């Protein structure tokens, strides 16, 4: 079973598992815990947003690692932005509190 | 809701490959490491390759 | 890389500085601070830090000079 | 079992931890070869805008892709198929949205048999 | 003033803290991009969003990726342009997924959380009974907001007959109503400064333990409310912000209808109710009809907020309870838990671990086919960098061509491009480590020798996960954080993590094994080369005891390996081992029969003195040497070797 | 698909807007005279949005928010 | 089964003997099958507890520290203090054995060379600065945190020693059994009170027996200092080792039995409580053969003892008996002393690690941990700004966890 890029759950946008579904294994929560036990910050981040669910992020990453762009514009992936839109639609204004 | 059903059995020959799982009668199980070359197998005093 | 650790002090700081340096080397296009030896820009920055050819303060100084 | 003359000794780390030391001659001999026959069935499902039209006429397809399939779109008995190849020409309405039951990706080989069980009340092809 | 607030508006960075609070009506109004005027998100006849609908793209952002709704303009040459014919922009169609809307409520509605959640936030602020507060809010009990000249008090529950009688009795002396706007004004009337001062004065006056404690707790709560600074008047929602058209999508389901989360249907119904109420306000409806419409709109808002929590959940045509936005943020369905529960990833594969005894500690046995599955985009980039790739489709084809040129380019890309690897189960952090990956022709995961226990599995067929660290920061992390050699010691116990065992230990003991009257006992070998010749030529048995000049390069007080060369009576195998022995360890540290315990002790001394890298090199050499010496040791196990005790029968 | 999107997408749409605050927020609070810090919170982004709008309604809403903020309450960002 | 299988395996098995051995064989197989489960739950609990933990400080300077001594059982040495001392930083200038000369200085990191010197010194107990006593308000200051053995050097700002120790317990827990075992480990972790609490004096005083109550004899603990003479209900079923009229201290054992967590924490103290807990864990591990630094125990305890009961709030806005974050308690105390306001006297209590996991200072941490909708509404009403000081929180956010690389990123953002 092998997967660099394949199909992701159109509902979940997270990758599948196995070469049959063209997905890698599940980072689950135990693998996440082990990753923290090591502490691969940007790696866990990419695995969590880019490698996990960055859809338009995937398109850009293709265009960018197309340029071999082995970096990222990180932080508060975008799920943060989605939750922000949701809370604002709930009439809960929030502030990106810069210190 | 179905007009026809065409069952096609896909027969694919399965050759052995290093990494396959093999075992033996007296509890001896293992994984196919690699097909070592003929010269690799030790030679018996009668020249028998193992 | 114990010597490299001493040169950088902390593993995370080492990693971050090396990331910046290698990004300059390849993505920024900065010339290999040392012989290339057909290694990764990451490997290039690693060698540079091992020899100390790159310092975070040095990186800042180079960037400030470039600003002009 | 296959009665193999063997010895219980390590060989330069290639044998420890129950590693399997194998004579490549046996591999060339295929003394433990096998085969897999996975049935792949295609159903001409009677769909709303027309049944799933399992037929040789597939738009946006190449004739070479139709090589293994017979004139009925039936992958010839023993026909050499490819992963992804269009083994069973099928169609749905679009006019027609090609519903071709392609042989699975990573599934390439000889098309062993095609058991076309047409629905009770549905005719059979010349292949059937 | 407030122009330097733009300077106070910092640049795009990481918020150190998250500000969560109640949006003021202006806050939501800014948070929105329009005010809605139609309960239908999409027009069923135009297959398009309805004007002023929940999907109203002009309100909600671009319906087409770079094409106008009016169609007067299109293409990327006009992205984000406002058309008079359209009233919409042409930025990415996610703009319709981006711009939000507003629905200005005529009468504010308290947060269903603010009351329904026990203890009621509004209720605790009002310090009133639950039923009275609700009947107030539910327009089911009048509340004397202020009696003024009349005998009535402030925020005091009353009766509708009582309210009417008091009105007749007092003219305009008192302030009383049934509703929630009264509680909103009371919060606007609550002088938390004066209220807290009075509470403190009472608590000081309150000498009873219970009374003092209660007044102090109330003062503390009031102080907390003041410190939060959230406008208590903002406790009632006077406008409805709207999710983006795609955030709350009326997705066209199979058959021309629109499939939506039940929150969207609740929003449509609430919009209808609000439109009716707005017409009533325009038409000046009877106060009874006005109150009914107001209660209806408020209930619609409450249902859209959290169905079933307050009142009964609106059961649709399928009779299921309505999906409120709260449900979307409820439970693991709320993106926190279920997402954190599991996530299958990419840039990773699963294949059976193979025991790659040849590979170095850094080397990794990567299924070349799986390798191809991996760096395929990286390969495409390399080929474009190789210039050969002009079209990405062509790159895919050449990959499908599996070209030797492709194969060579892959060999190049693999060079020192280690990527993450993992072996289940996730017991210790050492269980997952990357290695310098070298492509191995096939579909097996060749693995280094001593990595077994750390990988937390055995060679019994573990399919292993290997993630791709494409990022340079991730690659620098593979070099430094995931450096397998940088995992030499026990993370939990500090002890060496790769101590010798089994086959390596076998060969070690074999070389350590000594024979009496061996093949040429009592000879002199100048050094490791001499004995290496003698035994390799077979001139002597490996288990022969022989004296050899041992140049004991031993670290000085400054650490310099002060050699102490001396002919020492030792074993031929031990002599051979001393070659593997690094300059800096005692000859006696090897000049004896040695095993896995001894091997581990030597390894510990190596980690100590030789530090990390020299110890690792010595270890890799020792591993190769142990495998070799074991293979040459030419010993097996015979069924005849099981010598049952001679007097076992006598003992029995 | 992924390559198709990367090779096809004319409008990348970039990323969303954000907010930042504090520090100079206290300076503006001194300029605005508001002793509370909650207005420095939920109202900062809304003020930014209204200023981006600058409409008569937007300006009026901003002014009303400012009047409410300077009205009372004492809280200081930390 | 007194019949001995005199045969040998190669010698062949008697059918009776074969069947006899089959029972134990099946027992072992089933035992392994069963034990394959619980360690995962134990580790999941530990990890969810350590979700927010992180280390950021280096210097504690708190002269308090682990006055550790070598373990001795039945008059025979069990654990050498040198083995228990490596990777640590001193709590005081360790004097030479029997000499005024300082064998080691204060806050002196445990050198293996220093360990050898101590062996040459052959000393018994050493005051070594401890992370439990780490003056680092958040995290563990290396001056008290000791040294990072995983890299051999000192830890770095953002080194999640908490998660490290959690994995250290879990993987050893993976080999560790439940029987005792992971059960007693969780119990001590959950801090269950003893079944038969060893009767102890409530406070120091002239120990006397009171008017023996129904089935539970009264021990009128005549406070020699003059406090209230505590009369109890001590069951007559518990044998009294001590005699009446004696003088006792806070926590003095009278009748045998097991100890309780909050009881030891209140009477004996917090440091001694951690000492007992670690000693118990170590005995179990030694029976099971698992070797891990007690630093893991220290990390667990320091995560555990976040709360403490404020004995007297003083001029603080808090109240008496308000058990909250002892870190927040110390912060408020420093703030009050800064303006001269009276500090809050506090009493540290022993609480369950699972309870600490269930309730967290971070809003999202608690919400995900439990009561997601309830805590969601509670925070939404509260509107408390979230600073994302924890790690799992940053995971939720999409911002990098400020652990190591993340800590550096945060510092650079500050730069």
């Amino acid at each position: 079973h092998a997967r660099s890029t394949g199909s992701y759950s159109l509902v979940t946008q997270q990758p599948l598992g196995g070469k049959a579904q063209f997905g890698g294994q599940r980072f689950g929560e135990m693998e996440v815990w082990a990753l923290e036990a090591y502490g691969a910050a940007y790696t866990l981040q990419e695995m969590l947003t880019v490698k996990s669910d960055d859809v338009n992020g995937r398109t850009k990453m293709y265009k960018n690692i197309v340029d071999g762009n082995h970096q990222m514009e990180p932080g508060m992936p975008e799920s943060f932005n989605v939750l922000l839109k949701e809370i604002r639609s709930l009439g809960i204004n929030i502030e990106l509190e810069d210190e | 809701g179905v007009l026809k059903i065409v069952k096609v059995y896909l027969a694919v020959k399965r050759r052995i490959q290093p990494g396959d799982k093999m075992a033996g009668r007296h509890g001896n199980k293992g994984v196919i490491s690699k097909i070592n070359p003929i010269e690799d197998m030790p030679y018996d005093e009668n020249g028998t390759p193992v | 890389v114990q010597d490299a650790v001493e040169k950088i002090g902390n593993r995370f700081d080492l990693v971050l500085v090396a990331a910046r340096r290698a990004r300059q080397m390849q993505v920024g296009g900065k010339d290999p601070l040392v012989p290339e030896e057909n290694d990764k820009t990451t490997v290039i920055a690693l060698r540079e830090i091992e020899e100390g050819l790159i310092n975070n303060q040095i990186l800042d100084v180079r960037e400030r000079q470039e600003q002009q | 079992g296959q009665n193999m003359r063997v010895a219980f000794m390590p060989w330069n780390g290639y044998n420890f931890e129950d590693s399997i030391l194998v004579s490549e001659r046996v591999v060339q001999e295929d003394r433990f070869t096998t085969i897999h026959i996975q049935e792949l069935a295609c159903v001409s499902r009677d769909t709303k805008l027309g049944p799933e039209e399992i037929t040789a006429d597939i738009p946006n397809v190449g004739e070479a892709a139709l090589s293994k399939l017979d004139e009925s779109g039936i992958v010839y008995i023993g026909a050499e198929v490819t992963g992804g190849d269009i083994l069973v020409g099928k169609v749905t309405p679009k006019d027609v949205k090609d519903s071709s039951l392609r042989v699975p990706n990573g599934v390439s080989g000889t098309v062993i048999d095609v058991q076309v069980f047409t629905r009770d009340g549905v005719e059979k092809d010349k292949r059937a | 003033d407030l122009l330097k607030f733009l300077k106070a508006q910092t640049k795009t960075e990481e918020f150190d803290a998250i500000k969560i609070a109640l949006a003021s009506p202006d806050m939501i109004r800014s948070w929105s991009f329009g005010e809605v005027k139609k309960p239908e998100t999409i027009n069923y006849r135009t297959f398009k969003p309805e004007r002023d609908g929940l999907f109203c793209a002009r309100i909600f952002g671009p319906v087409k990726d770079y094409e106008c709704l009016c169609g007067k303009y299109k293409r990327l040459k006009h992205r984000g342009v406002i058309c008079e014919k359209c009233g919409v922009e042409v930025t990415q169609t996610k703009v319709r997924r981006e711009r939000m809307g507003h629905i200005e409520l005529a009468s504010p509605t308290a947060h269903i959380w603010f009351l329904k959640s026990l203890p009621s936030r509004i209720g605790l602020l009002l310090d009133m009974p639950l039923r009275d507060i609700e009947r107030v809010l539910y327009f089911e009990s009048y509340v004397v907001i202020e009696g003024g000249m009349t005998n009535l008090e402030r925020q005091q529950i009353l009766t509708e007959e009582q309210y009417l009688d008091a009105l007749e009795e007092f003219g305009d002396e008192f302030d009383a109503k049934m509703g929630a706007e009264a509680i909103q004004a009371l919060l606007k009337s609550m002088d938390l400064e004066q209220e807290c001062e009075q509470l403190r004065e009472e608590l000081n006056e309150t000498n009873s333990e219970t009374k003092r404690k209660k007044l102090t707790k109330r003062i503390k709560l009031l102080e907390a409310f003041v410190q939060s600074g959230n406008k208590p008047e903002w406790m009632i929602l006077t406008v409805l912000p709207v999710l983006p058209p795609d955030l709350r999508p009326l997705v066209p389901l199979d058959g021309g209808r629109f499939a939506t989360s039940d929150l969207n249907d609740l929003y449509r119904r609430v919009i209808n109710r609000n439109n009716r109420l707005k017409r009533l306000l325009d038409l000046a409806a009877p106060d009874i009809i006005v109150r009914n419409e107001k209660r209806m709109l408020q209930e619609a808002v409450d249902a859209l907020l959290d169905n079933g929590r307050r009142g009964r959940a609106i059961t649709g045509s399928n009779k299921r309870p309505l999906k409120s936005l709260a449900d979307m943020i409820k439970g693991k369905q709320g993106r926190f838990r279920q997402n954190l529960l599991g996530k299958r990833v990419d840039y990773s594969g699963r294949s059976v671990i193979t025991v790659g005894p040849y590979l170095r500690l850094h080397q990794c046995g990567l299924p070349k086919k799986m390798a191809l599955e991996l760096f395929k985009p990286f390969i495409y980039g390399k080929l474009e960098l190789r210039g050969l790739a002009t079209t990405i489709k062509a790159a895919k084809k050449m990959v499908e061509r599996e070209e030797a040129v492709v194969w060579d380019i892959l060999d190049e890309v693999i060079r020192e491009h280690p990527v993450l690897l993992n072996r289940a189960p996730t017991l210790h952090r050492l269980g997952i480590q990357a290695f310098e990956p070298v492509l191995i022709e096939g579909k097996a995961i060749q693995l280094h020798p001593l990595v077994c226990a750390a990988y937390n599995a055995d060679f019994d067929g573990d399919q292993m996960a290997v993630h791709v660290p494409l990022t340079l920061e991730a690659q620098l992390e593979a070099r430094a954080l995931m450096m397998s050699t940088n995992n030499i010691l026990s993370p939990a116990n500090g002890e060496p993590i790769i101590v010798p065992s089994q086959d390596v230990v076998l060969g070690l003991y074999y070389m350590t094994r000594d024979c009496v009257n061996a093949k040429g006992e009592g000879m002199v070998l100048t050094g490791p080369k001499e004995a290496e010749r003698l035994y390799r030529s077979g001139l002597a048995s490996l288990h022969a005891r022989v004296k050899v000049r041992i140049t004991e390069y031993e670290k000085d007080a400054n650490g310099e390996l002060v050699a102490k060369t001396s002919l020492k009576d030792t074993t031929v195998g031990r002599a051979i081992l001393w070659m593997i022995v690094p300059k800096g360890l005692p000859y006696s540290i090897v000049n004896q029969a040695l095993g896995k315990k001894a091997i581990s002790k030597m390894l510990n001394t190596c980690y100590r003195i030789l530090g990390l890298k020299p110890t690792v090199i010595f270890a890799d050499q020792i591993m190769y040497t142990g495998f070799a010496y074991a293979a040459r040791s030419g010993a097996s196990v015979g069924i005849d070797d099981m010598v049952i005790p001679e007097k076992k029968h006598e003992i029995i | 698909s992924l390559e198709d999107l990367v090779q096809n997408g004319m409008m990348e749409q970039k990323e969303p807007l954000i907010v930042g605050s504090r520090k100079e927020l206290r300076k503006l609070c001194e300029e605005w005279g508001i002793t509370n810090q909650r207005m420095i919170g939920n109202q900062f982004s809304a003020i930014v949005t209204f200023l981006k709008r600058g409409d008569k309604y937007s300006m009026e809403c901003v002014e009303r928010i400012i009047t409410e903020a300077q009205q009372d309450k004492g809280v200081t960002y930390l | 089964i007194e019949t001995p299988i005199t045969a040998n395996f190669r010698e062949g098995l008697n059918v009776l003997q074969y069947f006899i051995s089959t029972h134990g064989a099946r027992k072992g197989l089933a035992d392994t099958a069963l034990k394959t489960a619980n360690s995962g739950y134990l580790t999941r609990r530990l990890v969810d507890v350590a979700q927010d933990l992180v280390v950021t400080e280096d210097d504690c300077g708190t002269h308090e520290g682990i006055m550790m001594t070598p373990v001795i059982e039945g008059g025979d040495v069990k654990e050498p203090l040198r083995d228990r001392v490596l990777g640590r930083v001193t709590a005081e200038d360790v004097l030479k054995p029997g000499t005024a000369d300082i064998l080691v200085p204060r806050n002196t990191l445990l050198h293996e060379q220093w360990c050898d010197l101590l062996e040459e010194n052959s000393v018994d107990a050493v005051k070594v600065r401890s992370v439990v006593s780490c003056d680092t308000d958040f995290g563990v200051c290396a001056h008290c945190y000791g040294r990072d053995l995983a890299r051999g050097h000192i830890i770095n700002k953002g080194e999640a020693i908490g998660v490290i120790a959690a994995q250290s317990i879990g993987e050893p827990g993976t080999q560790l059994t439940m029987r005792g075992g992971l059960p007693r480990v969780a119990d001590l972790f959950e801090a269950r009170r003893p079944k038969e609490p060893a009767i102890l004096a409530e406070i120091s005083g002239i120990v006397s027996f009171g008017k023996e109550t129904k089935g539970k004899r009264r021990l009128v603990i005549t406070p020699v200092d003059g406090s209230d003479p505590y009369e109890e209900m001590i069951p007559k079923w518990r044998q009294l080792n001590v005699f009446e009229g004696e003088r006792v201290e806070r926590g003095d054992v009278i009748s045998d039995g097991p100890e309780a967590p909050h009881d030891i924490l209140r009477l004996r103290g917090v440091h001694a409580v951690t000492r007992y807990i670690v000693n118990e864990v170590q005995d179990v591990y030694r029976l099971q053969g698992v070797k891990i630094n007690d630093k893991h125990i220290e990390v667990i305890v320091r995560q555990m003892l976040r709360k403490a009961t404020i004995v007297n709030a003083g001029s603080s806005d808090f109240l008496e008996g308000e058990q909250v974050e002892y870190s927040r308690v110390k912060i408020a105390n420093r703030e009050l002393e800064a303006n001269g306001k009276v500090g809050a006297t506090y009493s540290r209590d022993l609480l369950g690690i699972t309870k600490a996991s269930l309730a967290t200072e971070s809003f999202i941490s608690a919400a995900s941990f439990q009561e997601t909708t309830r805590v969601l509404t509670e925070a939404a009403v509260a509107g408390k700004r979230d600073e994302l000081r924890g790690l799992k929180e940053n995971v939720i956010v999409g911002r990098l966890i400020p652990a190591g690389t993340g800590y550096a990123y945060h510092q650079d953002r500050m730069r």
